């Protein structure tokens, strides 16, 4: 992966978003 | 039971320098749409002695989880050496994997790690400060110890 998708929760805090099977 | 299971964990880059980060690539599933993420951290065991020299590497959101099989890589820093016991700088300890859902956790998976010094002179007469730069750690990923836990996922 590690084209793997993260982003900033409304809070910031560090989000991953994974990948599905 | 449980609407979050794991599946499978691949320890990368392993064995490798003291220095380089943790990196896990995690398999889990979900039986139904989670209405909040998963909440993953990596804690390493400075010392046996107190927990009061767990490092918490790192802590990340997984999300959104629909239901169905997923797959991500958790990658987190390298322990402080500043932070660590010298006694308990060479040789065995652990570096835990939890996820906690709604404030609760549900599943634990330790591993045993085992930092040596490849360069033979150093293994045998051990500096009596660590060196860390000169440390290679090698995760004993084909006995993890998984431990779960009966939480409310409401």
């Amino acid at each position: 992966l590690k084209k793997q998708v993260e982003t900033r929760t409304a809070d910031g805090r560090r989000r991953i978003t994974p990948l599905c099977i | 039971m449980a609407k979050v299971q794991v599946n499978n964990v691949v320890v990368l880059d392993n064995p490798s320098p003291f220095y380089n980060p943790f990196q896990f690539e995690i398999t889990f599933e979900c039986i139904e749409d989670l209405s909040e993420d998963l909440e993953w951290k990596i804690i390493y065991v400075g010392s046996a002695e107190s927990e009061e020299y767990d490092q918490v590497l790192d802590s990340v959101l997984v999300g959104p989880v629909p239901a169905g099989r997923h797959m991500f890589v958790f990658q987190a820093d390298a322990p402080n050496p500043g932070l660590i016991p010298d006694a308990d700088a060479v040789g065995v300890t652990v570096v835990l994997i939890t996820c906690t859902y709604r404030g609760q956790e549900f599943i634990r998976v330790g591993y045993y790690v085992n930092n040596e010094y490849t360069e033979t002179e150093l293994r045998e007469n051990p500096p009596v400060k660590p060196d860390f730069s000169k440390l290679q750690r090698n995760i004993l990923a084909s006995n993890p110890r998984v431990t779960r836990f009966h939480i409310n996922w409401e």
